[PDB]
Parts: C-alpha cells; structure tokens; sequence
C-alpha cells in the first residue's frame, strides 16, 4: 500500500536535517531554512518502537530444549529430532523473512504520504489566491513571513486568504 | 571525520583581489550549508555571507556588497570567497563554517582560519 | 539590525567554581542563540544551538538557557581547559550578529 | 498503511453508531441531523464478516494427537514430544499473535478514509461557488435542504452550481 | 488498506490494453484514442517479478526426510512422527494461504491510485480554466491535440493557461 | 441501565416561574439529543424543543417561543427548562425524553413525567 | 408543519384479536414514523421507528408499515398488557408533531 | 479463435441500396473497434470508416460522407454496413476489420470480403 | 491528408534471399506504421505494428523498422509461402490511409 511520495514526488530530500524525522522547509523573503516536524516524527519513532518492543526484549525463556548437533548417526530416533530441528528453523526462518518483509513494507509504507493534513491546512486560504500546489513542493501564495511558517509548523494558523491581484 | 580544510596565510597589496578556499570533506556538499566568518584581532566575530552548495543561493550581509562574493565547486567540494577593493581594514581571520539549513543557522564545524594582511611593506 | 550585546566585558573565576555568564539582545530573538567558545590558539567550536541543546561532544557542564531577550549561558564546574573567550550569536533574522565576548579568567 | 482520518482530521466523531458504522452529519437551516451510509457500513461488515469466515468457526478438525499433559520423567521421546508440542504452540501463539496484528492493523486501514467518494461528488459542486474544506467537518456551499444532502447520501447528485458568486 | 480506485471511480474498464496494465484513455477532437502509461506498468511488472523471485524458483534444497506414507502400526514414535508431519503440513498450508491472502490483498492494494501523479501534473494548468476535475475522467479544459496527451504520457507536460474560460 | 430520572410535582402562582429537571444516566450525555415531550390532559402528545447536549444547539417550537427556555449541565448530566409567563392553560405533565441526533428524532428512551399545576388556589 | 390525525378515535378488540391501526399524514412524510406506547399508569415507550424498524425489547407483535402519506400500525396477536393508548408522531420536517391518540380497549 | 465471419456477394441496382453484415466471435465485442477497408480490384486499400461497439462513436473518411453509415448490434456481436447512392465505381470488395482502440488503429484480425458488384445487366 | 506512396511497383527475389521493402510518407508520422500482407486468393493479416513491433503469429523472419517519414520492412529469409503484396499504413490524423502496394514475386 505505497502512497508513491518519498519514491514519488519527494525525489530526493535534504540531509541536513538532524532534528527529526519529517521535515518542513520554505522559502520566505527573509531567507530561506528547514525546521523539523514535531508530532509526526514523534508518531513515526514511537511506532518504530511499538514494533521493537516485541522484537528488542520479550525473548521467551527456552531453558531446556533437544541436542540440535550428533557425532554420530543413530538412525529413525536421531533423524526425526533432525528434522523437528530443521523444520522449526525453516518456519522460523521464513516466519523472519516474512516479518521483515511485512514490517519493512509497512514501514515504507506509513513513512509515507501524511502531507494531507498540510494540504488541508493550507486549503482553506489557498483558495482564492491563485490557487494552489499539490506537489510537496507548496506554492502558498499567502505572502507570509517566517512567522506564517510558525504558524504552518505550528498547527495553529487563521485564515487571512488574500483577494485581490489573484489568478491574473 | 568531518574537517573544513583551509589554505594558507596570503599577503597581498591595497586595492589588489585573493581568493580564499575551504575543502569540506567527511559530509555531503549540497545538503549543509557554507558559512563564512570574519574576526579582527582583538575584535568579535562578524558574519560574512551564507550559500546553499546545492543551486548556488547567496544572501550577504548588509556591510559587504561588493566586498565579498562566494561561490562553491561541486565536484571538489570546496568553497571560496572572492575580495574586491582591499583595505587595510579589511586584514582579519576568516573562518570557514558549515552549518543548518537557512536562517537557522548554527554553525556546528568551524574552520582554522586564514591570515590576510592587507599592507604596502 | 539587532545590536547585541554581552554583559560582562571580562570575568574571572577558580577551578570548580560556577561561572555564570549572560547575553542581551535589543530584540526578542525567540529561541535562536549560538554559544561559540574560541581557544587562544583559535579553534572555535559551537556549544548551544537553538538556545537550549548542547552540541554533540561538548561535556555536560556546559548548559545555556533564557528565554525572550535575556538569555545565559552556566558551567557547572570549572576544570583547566574552559579558559576560553564566549561569544553568543542571534539566527532569528538576516543577518547573524555575534556578541561581544568575554575571556573568562583564572583568578 | 493509515490513512489519517479516524485519529486524523475525524477528531471527535459521534456517538450514534446504531445502525451502521459510518455516517453522514449535516447542518441546515431546517435542523441538522445524522445518517448512515448503508454501503459503505455494509462492506465494511463484510470485509469483517470475510476475516471472521476463516476464523468464527470451519476450525482444523483434527482428532487424535500426542499425548502433551506429562508424568514422571521417562528420558528420551518425551524430551523430543515435549519440545515439538512447545514449538507447535510457540509458532502457533507467534502465529495468532501475528494475525491479530496484522489483521487489526488492516481493520483500522479499511476502516479509513473514502472521503474521497464523497469529495469528488462535492467538487463539481464546491469548484465554482467557494471551494471545499478537509479539516474535520466537510464545508458545503450548495444552499439547500435535506433533499440535497438525501441525493447526496443516495450518490444521486446532479451538481447544480450557484454561479452568481465565485469566491466571494 | 485499499484505495478504491480499480473497484472504486474506475468502475468498468477499457478491455483492449494488451500492452500495459494501465493507460491514458482520451478524447479529442481528431479521434478519441487509448494510451499506456510504461512507467506504472513496469513499476507493477517489476514489483510482481520481485514477489515471484521469492516464489516461483529458488526453492529449499530439503534432500532426505523422515517417512511420512506409512504402514501397520508400530508405537509411538509412529504417531510422533505422524504428528510432527501433519503439524508441519497444517502450519505451511495455513502459511500458504496466509501468504496467498497478504500478497493477493497487497497486489490489489498496490495495483490501485497512483493516480494522483497525473492529478497534481494537472492541477497547474487546469486550476484556472473551469477549475478542478477529479470525477474518474479529468475534463481537461486545456484545447489540444494528441502532442498534449503525449505530452502527459511523456511526464513532460508544460503549463500554458486557459483564461478564457475563468469560471464559466 | 438508561433511565431519565425527573423531580416532584410542583405548584407555582399564575405568571411566575419554575424550572424542571431531568438527570440523564446511563448513557453519555453529549451522544443523544434531548427532548421535552407536553401531555395535556385528555388530550394530544406535544413537541416542546430540542437541545445538543454537546455545544447547546436549541431549536424551539414555533408557538413556544419565549416560553420555554432549555438549558444542560453537562457535568452532572442534566437538562433543564425555564418557564416564563405562566397560565393555567399550561398545567399538564411534561416528558423528557432522549432522542436520535437532529431531524430524524425518535424519541429512544422517555421519561416518567412531573405534574406541573398553575393555579392560585 | 405537518399535522397528523389518527383515523379512529377510539378501538376496540378481543384478546388475540388481530387489531390495525393507522393514521395519516397531510402531506408526504417520506419515511418518519414514531408510535409512542401511553400506557395508563403514565410509562411512555416508543414501538416503530423510521416507519418500518421495530425498537429492541418491544415484541414482534407490534409491526407498522406503509409508505408516502397513509401509515398503519398492526398487531399480530393481542395480549392482556396491550390495553392502552396510541400516539404516531412524524418527523420529517419541525415541528415533531404527533397523532390525536387512540384508546385501545377490550371489548 | 477470433474470426469476423461475413456474408456473401451481392448484386443490386445503380443507385439502390445494400447492407453489409460481419458478425464478431471469440472475443468480446465492445472492447476493441471495427473498421472496415474498401479494395477495388486492381486499386489500393482504402479506410473509409470506424465503429465503437461501447457507444457508437462515428468517424468515417472525409470522401465518404453521407455516402456510408457504420451501425452495431451489441446483443448479435454483429458489425453492419449500410450503402446509398451506388455507383458503377462502387463495386469492390468491402474488408470488415477489427481495431484497436482509437487512433492507434492498427487492424489485429482481418476478415474475408463480400464481392460488391454493381451493375444493370 | 497524407498522401502517403510506396515507390516500388513490384520487386523480385529468389528463396533465401533478404528483400527489404521501404515506403515514405509525405509527412511525420511519428512511430505508427501498419505492414499489410495480402495473399493472392484474398486473406489480409497485419504484420508490423506501431512501426517497430510483430503481431503474434507471424513468423520471425519479418522485421520493420524507421522512423520520422522513411520507414522500410525486412525479410530475412524468403520462403516460398511469402509471396504476396504489401501495404504500409499510416494511423496518426484521420482518415488512415495506406500505400500503393507493391506485389512481391519470385524470379
Ligand atoms: C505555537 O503553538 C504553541 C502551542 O502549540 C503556542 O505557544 C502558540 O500557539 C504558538 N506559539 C507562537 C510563539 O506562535
């Protein structure tokens, strides 16, 4: 269930971000920069975690289990602990690929998109100024200044949408 | 490890151009930004101008047009600056700096700096 | 253009002391201040970035804070290397502007 | 794969879910009220229905097996019955433990999002008289009565915009 | 986590795209044509190949066994080495259809959307000109010929504006 | 168990005020609508209004406009009406009653009733 | 809006007697009906709602129907308990108004 | 197998009216297009119109015009061809084709041909 | 409308031997070109398919290439079953239109 940003239309991304996760950045009249999310990064570390918990401890406590290596060869008693052995570490080891696959699917997966609440934020007074961008690459006509990108980053932003001199 | 490499010390006439560099190394060019700075001796340190090494943005600081130009080489990763109209004012240690992204702006690798001595002896 | 400026010219203390040591700015530059100490031989480093975190490598005795236009910067415990010159920097807009500084001393 | 709706821009949600499990929620001038969208409810018990089919009953019919509840220690055999019942029930408790997760992490996926079906109906009706709106309630501008809002809960809609004012 | 597309706003489908799995049905006024979009395709195609590298060839060499066809009874390691047999079998016959099920739900998942790529490829040159379309077919309000819908196959597709047509 | 639990009977003068209640529980409070329901005496049920417990959202009757007034306590799950004006042409037994959310409005679980008598005896 | 009268003013049936009745609306009402159960003592509950769906708990002997404007209300098989008073209310537009009420009474 | 089975021959009057048939099998019908191709002995290949099973959309070549008319019968998967105004030109024989979808138009099956003949004798 | 030719009235080649067939249109007509093979008792099959491709069936040996307005059809090896006329169509612009053909013989 790819959501086709990071490998879609995020082509590359920048790597001066050590604040996070998910970035923000812009390009206002008073210099460009980058700031890092807060809620999201932290949702996506705290689901990465939720993963490792069942996976970084929660180790089940096999104290005593079968001799798994044999000198020599017995026969019908020692070839089927042979292939009890063998075949717990065939489902356990596809039970591991699988996993991996899975998670690291979904990983990608939920790592991905979420844009749509910034979309939606920036709607409202994206309407009737020139339009809007739907790309991760916003075109917010608002002619706002850095603290207009607090307020972005901020999930706290009033609606001025801007009237005049709009869609030529 | 990440170190800004840094020329030696020039010695050059009133008036005449120098052309500093600083080879980055140990991190990727395009994604942290180049910083210069300027401290007199005995003075403070004073910010010169900042560049994005990915398309080449440049924003100077209001007492340094036509003073200072910086430019960057992307193959190399290296980054100069470009003097213009020297003066014996102008003789200081300049100090090559990465840093964030943008307005941001801290500069978490600085740089050994550069003696320049503006002088006719 | 935001003048700033540090408070203390020059101050002095011993080993193990608490050297406290504190930066005005003529505006409230938010949360955006940079602690740069300069050896003597000078090697700058960079210690606080965005006013309250510390930079990787840097021991835990350094620790600035403030918030608004008055902002700090305290060491805890003073050992024989912190003999340095602080400067404190504004980031919230064009252009950077560094303090004054001050050479901290041994007395 | 989530979808940010139900713990995205659906903050609240409301309380009256008996008669199916989706809703639809007005305000008008002749009162407001609350509906539910059978075919939505309905597919989504049926995708539920579907999961519980190979679950909720058709179990494994399996009769005679090893003796697993033990005695007094015999050595051999019972070491390996012991063992092979152990890691029977461990790859199987992994296994039911594995698909509560995934299928639960899959019911909250499908149960999640499709406002899209509405907002493609309602953009040929908002693109011209003001514009649409995602962040929790879903804004109309089409001034009518619950007849509208019945075609629209009917997916029978003959967009019919008010082109008298375009954005103000 | 499905995105009801391919059982959603694509309700009937086109029966002739022997080239490609996915493609750019239009209209125009020298001839109503087809497309096939090599891009998504071979992303499908390739996402396929990469299931069935796991699957189809590259098996477990499992050279010797225990017996599993048996005979008269013998004891109980018979019966152990039936069980260990049949356990084996119930739990790869559920991992077969468990994985049958994930990579037939995911096949479907994936295989669906992607579509938002010609949405937002549009949206800059169709936000102007009679405003948004987004009902299954894009209404391109843009008058051209089959070097713009080349244009769009190509992903190279400028954006001249309409506006003669503003809001109607 | 749902019950919508109301007071005693009361007796007030002709033209002064009384205020009834009625303490949903059992369910929460903002979920479903209130509804106040007049039986007259030998003769037909009578809507009063409706109120949303969650943001007091009040549409009225329209031959009880300045006559009934409804208000909630959304901390201990209550709903009250305010009486004004009163005559003896409003003596009967008034019902609170819960109800689905907006237009639709069936009355789910109802309520025992309170004998309201306006006389001067 | 719209008003509602039932048609009888008052019924009367025999236990087990297969007793209907119906009241109807002055103009279409789509779908929204409400009976109400007056029983003598004063405990009102509600039997049909959206014209077709009986309440939980309520028995399956009380059934309603019908569609536009004309609306009845039948009861399979009565019982001892069933000896009260009807009210059919709508819903579709406000007002709520509800029925003239029907006594029901064992002949 | 995929094979668009057609009528025989004809002969009619200068000036009167035929119509064509060529009935589709093996696959379904309204998913790819007919077309259909006029050869006069001796002459080249000529296009003269196209059919879309799903609607009935009607292109046909500019020469043509009024002259022939493309019709469906969805329920029979049967392509048919109405004539008018003949001519002692006209006699040829008339292809029915499939066709992929729209401008593409590249004819995948092929069917046999009806001799065509139009003359008094 | 694209008057489009084909050049060669007839050709001849033995067994075995590499024919190559050509055709040019008046104009560009990008990457979509239609190989007609007709038959002397009357079958058509189409052969080359948007100028570069091969219908399913068709025996390997036929191959057809070009671009822009000169496009040509190959024949590795002859057999005595390939003796036919060829047609090249153009599909771009309506109406389709296509080439004069060119009757291949055996000499
Ligand atoms: C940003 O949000 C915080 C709380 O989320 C609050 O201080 C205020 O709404 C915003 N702060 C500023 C400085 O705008």
């Amino acid at each position: 269930g790819i959501f086709g940003a990071i490998a879609g239309f995020i082509e590359n991304g920048w790597e001066g971000m050590v604040d996070g996760w998910y970035g923000f950045r812009h390009q206002n009249s008073e210099g460009r920069g980058q700031a890092a999310d807060l809620k999201s990064t932290q949702a996506a570390i705290d689901q990465i975690n939720g993963k490792l918990n069942r996976l970084i401890g929660k180790t089940n406590e096999k104290f005593h289990q079968i001799e798994k290596e044999f000198s020599e060869v017995e026969g019908r008693v020692q070839d089927l602990e042979k292939y009890v052995e063998d075949t717990k570490i065939d489902l356990w080891s596809y039970n591991a690929e699988l996993l991996v696959a899975l998670e690291n699917q979904h990983t990608i997966d939920l790592t991905d998109s979420e844009m749509n609440k910034l979309f939606e934020k920036t709607k409202k007074q994206l309407r009737e100024n020139a339009e809007d961008m739907g790309n991760g690459c916003f075109k917010i006509y608002h002619k706002c200044d850095n603290a207009c990108i607090e307020s972005i980053r901020n999930e706290t932003y009033d609606h001025n949408v801007y009237r005049d001199e709009a869609l030529n | 490890q990440v170190q800004l490499q840094q020329s030696g010390a020039e010695l050059v006439m009133p008036g005449a151009s120098v052309k500093l560099s600083c080879k980055a190394s140990g991190y990727t060019f395009i994604s942290y930004w180049m910083h210069w700075v300027k401290q007199r001796p005995g003075q403070g340190l004073e910010w010169i101008g900042e560049i994005d090494p990915s398309d080449s943005y440049t924003n100077y600081n209001q007492k340094f047009k036509g003073k200072a130009r910086l430019t960057v080489d992307k193959s190399s990763s290296t980054a100069y600056m470009q003097l213009s109209s020297l003066t014996s004012e102008d003789s200081a240690v300049y100090y090559c700096a990465r840093g964030y992204y943008g307005s941001s702006g801290y500069f978490d690798v600085w740089g050994t700096g550069t003696t320049v001595t503006v002088s006719s002896a | 253009d935001i003048q700033m400026t540090q408070t203390t010219s020059s101050l002095s203390a011993s080993l193990g002391d608490r050297v406290t040591i504190s930066c005005r700015a003529s505006q409230d530059i938010s949360n955006y201040l940079n602690w740069c100490q300069q050896k003597p031989d000078g090697t700058i480093k960079l210690l606080i970035y965005y006013t309250s975190r510390l930079h990787s490598g840097v021991p835990s005795r350094f620790s600035g804070s403030g918030s608004g236009t008055d902002y700090s910067l305290t060491i805890s415990n003073l050992e024989q290397e912190d003999i340095a010159t602080y400067f404190c920097q504004q980031s919230n807009v064009l252009p950077r502007t560094f303090g004054g500084g001050t050479k901290l001393e041994i007395k």
